[PDB]
């Protein structure tokens, strides 16, 4: 008679676990190329990096955003289980 | 007339400095931009309409570069023998010439002749501007183009009647003591390859090598045009002078 | 006038360098 | 430091060392510093060329109808026609600017952009 | 014997983590994938940048949509579990 | 151990895959496509007119795919097959 | 007392949303990069827009294959599973 | 006491479904790549239409390959199940 | 009772659709990548048809090595499985 | 009738699993996207090597630090579980 | 009366598949990407191919290690299992 | 009755070869990518490489790192696991 916690709990931190390992792909890959972009303007045009950070910036937004937006439901997995019983 | 004359080949000795003072000036971009054309053409497919001949010709664009004044001695009459030389030439081929002149003296020549000039630039014959040099290879270039679509004696799609090559009758500026007037086809172009010698390090070309050597093909052509005003320049002052003299002799 | 024809090798051809091996 | 040659059709117009070159070539704004690789491009037709030199004001040309190449050695911009900043007329470029013919608005847009009216 | 509502609270956790990771994903990449475009572009022209916001903002929207379409499904599976007993 | 308990398990774990999946492919091929299409207008502010025809029918694939498991997704946690 | 028929049915429901995760993420990020490439090339020059359908069209016709094929095999999976007792 | 060809029946959809969606992935990504190098030669270059068609059928011969070879061995995952008993 | 061998089964038929997953995954976008390359390379220089295929060759070499081994260690983890009882 | 402590201790294993290949993934993948910018631009510029140390310092910041991030979630799902009992 | 070591076998397998996995993917992927390179340079400059195996076999030579060094675990993992009771 | 001990080795395995596998795909397409940009860099300049190489190995170094972590990690999950009672 396993207790039914026990298996909520278990399923939550793999889904946890999912999620804050798709938000880590995410941003390391998209913060990646926002960079990539960065650098590559910066080595075209050196005096152009002052006008790049904005850009930039807004993108790392649009891409952190998801990652620490999942990083939220994750403690919501975790810390405040739905359905634990 | 004979202090006249006297003056004349002084100016016409200034005018000779002046005129090889240009010609060295032009030097340094003319060897720029050639040394650009064949990286490009190095880099780029060698497939230019410029650069292809067309099948059967049977048009032929001819430019004669001329004087606007007649005091020079035989200037004038040496460029103008060889253009009926390269007309023969044509015709022999089994071209038409489609005739353009700089000069006023060339133009009442072929007027006397009763043969059509299709375009006419004059009164710069003496000192010639790169914009003159422009606007000539832009019309010679826009013929050029235009006889693509041409077959037979109708215009095709363009509306426009072409030519099938660009040739330049100038009088080249050999030395002070010889000026000799040659004919030189300026388009289509031939590809001559010259042994690979450079190669270790690449260039980059931006946007990519075909839209530049496509910019960069007209551009050449209206340096190489420019270059030759400019040695005509230089020619009709040396024949000028050598005439002056020659009236003074007389005198 | 039937004015002489130009030889065609005294005629220059203008022509655009490659540092390529020949074709 | 590198050697920077701007040599329009007619003549030679500038030649000396300097730290920067910036300029508008058709695939976009580029800027060369001494050790750049070598390279070719053709500039917009309203391009304008800051040349950054050591110890002096940078110099701002108009340029007509420019080429760019950049060389282990030397940077050479081959133009049509240039204006140095002090050479234009500010009343001129903005008649000239926005007119029927496109390569007179362009270069008034790019004497303009010399002066630094943009 | 188990509670059958706790494996398939389990379950649906496990689906959930599934929905967020694969979301974050392609929300962090297109985001970053756009966000190069946009900033390659305003490095090699400066003054085209307030047009290139354009094209940006539509592409992030679409990106952005399947994220937060996936972060409801999320909220379905696991604060109102389909099939839950 | 209710064999229904099994089965939805099962059908929520695999409607997890199939979404997360095409959330995957949306939001990448959708972020590439817009790519091309900033990047085309960059270089060519007129083509914008041109060029939201193509981008759209890259889209229109891209998500189409998307949707496609969305109508999936659904028949596996709402119908789900062979429930019994 | 554990149904046979519900473990089996459990695994192909999972093999079946693998099988559509896969296929959806090959899809989607096929049809992108093949209408990147389109956009780009009609970008470049738009008279080739419309010969450039012609291997567009291959490229799609070659990834929307390897989807619905898939999609087909997981209604295997679900609907008549294979070794269902 | 549970049925021994149960758990290898469900085994076997999952890696079956793994196999097929790696399949998937692989062979839409790989189409998608090959068709956007075909596309964009095609673009720059008209004439070479004929001349691209050999390297790309060579690549997505490739490609495509992995493709059915996994799905082969996905029958035998599925049908032919290796160790059942 | 749980047979032990058809856990130990239905764990190897996971792992072999793994190691399938992840090579067919690796080799169809590897040579998707190759083939880009050479499709390109043939079209901005139509003399390097017959020069470009030793690389090739290579990376292809590789590739498709690494997916024959996994390939060969499936066919180890399914037909003969270690650690049977 | 397995410890509750055990399928808890199961699946924060998995969980923190599942977080590191995420992050490694992420960190991995970004990295050498951000180190390709920066050698490219060194070929193409080297003069402006240290300004282009500047921004990509910034982008490796950012995606290191996710990684840690997912280190440092990962260290507490292994060694303080959130509902272990 | 589950088996301890038939579990302990089973958690093996499936981690030395996707051990397996992740090697073939960023084996293939990383080797696909060298010679990606590798063919655009020897396309656009035919006399450097000889250098340009220098730098090559370096990206290979590291690409390569980590897929053997993920094989050398899998054995471990699966030939002598850690933690086997 | 079973040993919860199994349970956690399983699931540390499992856990383990998630770690091991992310990291193999991180750092082979992370070198990939570096290696990438190094061969174009040295196809376009040989005299680059004597430089390129020194942010080549910043970027490797950082890639590796990422990798080398995950392997420590996963022998502490294997070997001296965790939760383990």
């Amino acid at each position: 008679d396993l207790d039914p916690n026990a298996i909520i709990t278990a399923g939550a931190l793999i889904g946890g676990g999912l999620i804050m390992g798709g938000g880590a792909i995410g941003a390391g890959i998209g913060d990646g190329i926002a960079g990539n972009a960065l650098i590559s303007g910066i080595a075209r045009q050196p005096e152009a990096q002052g006008r790049l950070f904005t850009p930039f910036f807004i993108t790392v937004g649009l891409v952190e955003a998801a990652y620490f937006i999942n990083l939220a439901f994750m403690a919501l997995f975790v810390f405040a289980t739905p359905g634990l019983q | 007339i004979k202090k006249i004359t006297k003056a004349q080949e002084l100016i016409a000795t200034s005018r000779i400095a002046k005129a090889q003072a240009r010609v060295e000036a032009a030097r340094p971009y003319a060897a720029e931009i050639t040394n650009m054309l064949t990286e490009l053409a190095g880099a780029s497919a060698l497939d230019h309409p410029l650069l292809v001949e067309r099948k059967q010709p049977k048009r032929a664009g001819v430019l004669v570069v001329s004087s606007d004044r007649g005091l020079c001695g035989a200037y004038n009459a040496n460029v103008l023998r060889r253009a009926e030389e390269l007309f023969s030439l044509l015709r022999d081929e089994g071209k038409d010439p489609v005739l353009y002149v700089v000069g006023r003296k060339a133009l009442g020549y072929f007027s006397f002749r009763q043969r059509t000039v299709v375009e006419s630039w004059t009164g710069f014959s003496e000192r010639p501007t790169y914009e003159n040099a422009r606007e000539i290879a832009d019309t010679l270039v826009n013929a050029f183009m235009a006889g693509a679509d041409d077959e037979g004696d109708d215009a095709g799609a363009d509306g426009i009647l072409g030519v099938d090559e660009l040739h330049i009758v100038f009088t080249e500026f050999r030395s002070m003591l010889s000026q000799t007037a040659v004919a030189r086809r300026a388009a289509p172009m031939e590809v001559e390859y010259v042994g690979e010698v450079g190669p270790r390090t690449l260039y980059s070309f931006e946007p990519d090598p075909e839209t530049l050597f496509d910019a960069l093909l007209p551009r050449y052509i209206a340096t190489r045009v420019y270059a030759a005003l400019l040695e005509a320049a230089a020619s009709e002052s040396a024949s000028r002078r050598r005439a002056m003299k020659s009236a003074t002799d007389n005198a | 006038e039937n004015a002489e024809a130009l030889d065609p090798e005294d005629l220059e051809k203008e022509s655009v360098k490659v540092r390529k091996p020949a074709p | 430091d590198l050697n920077v040659e701007i040599v329009a059709v007619e003549r030679e117009l500038w030649s000396g060392p300097a730290t920067f070159v910036f300029t508008r070539t058709t695939a976009g704004e580029i800027g060369i510093l001494p050790r750049h690789i070598p390279l070719v491009a053709q500039l917009v037709d309203d391009a304008m060329v800051r040349v950054e030199r050591e110890g002096e004001d940078d110099l701002r040309i108009a340029v007509d109808g420019g080429f760019l190449s950049v060389t282990e050695e030397t940077v050479r911009i081959l133009v049509e026609n240039a204006q140095f900043e002090s050479e234009i007329d500010a009343d001129a470029a903005k008649e000239d600017a926005a007119s029927d013919d496109e390569r007179t608005a362009a270069w008034g847009r790019a004497r303009l952009r010399a002066l630094g009216q943009i």
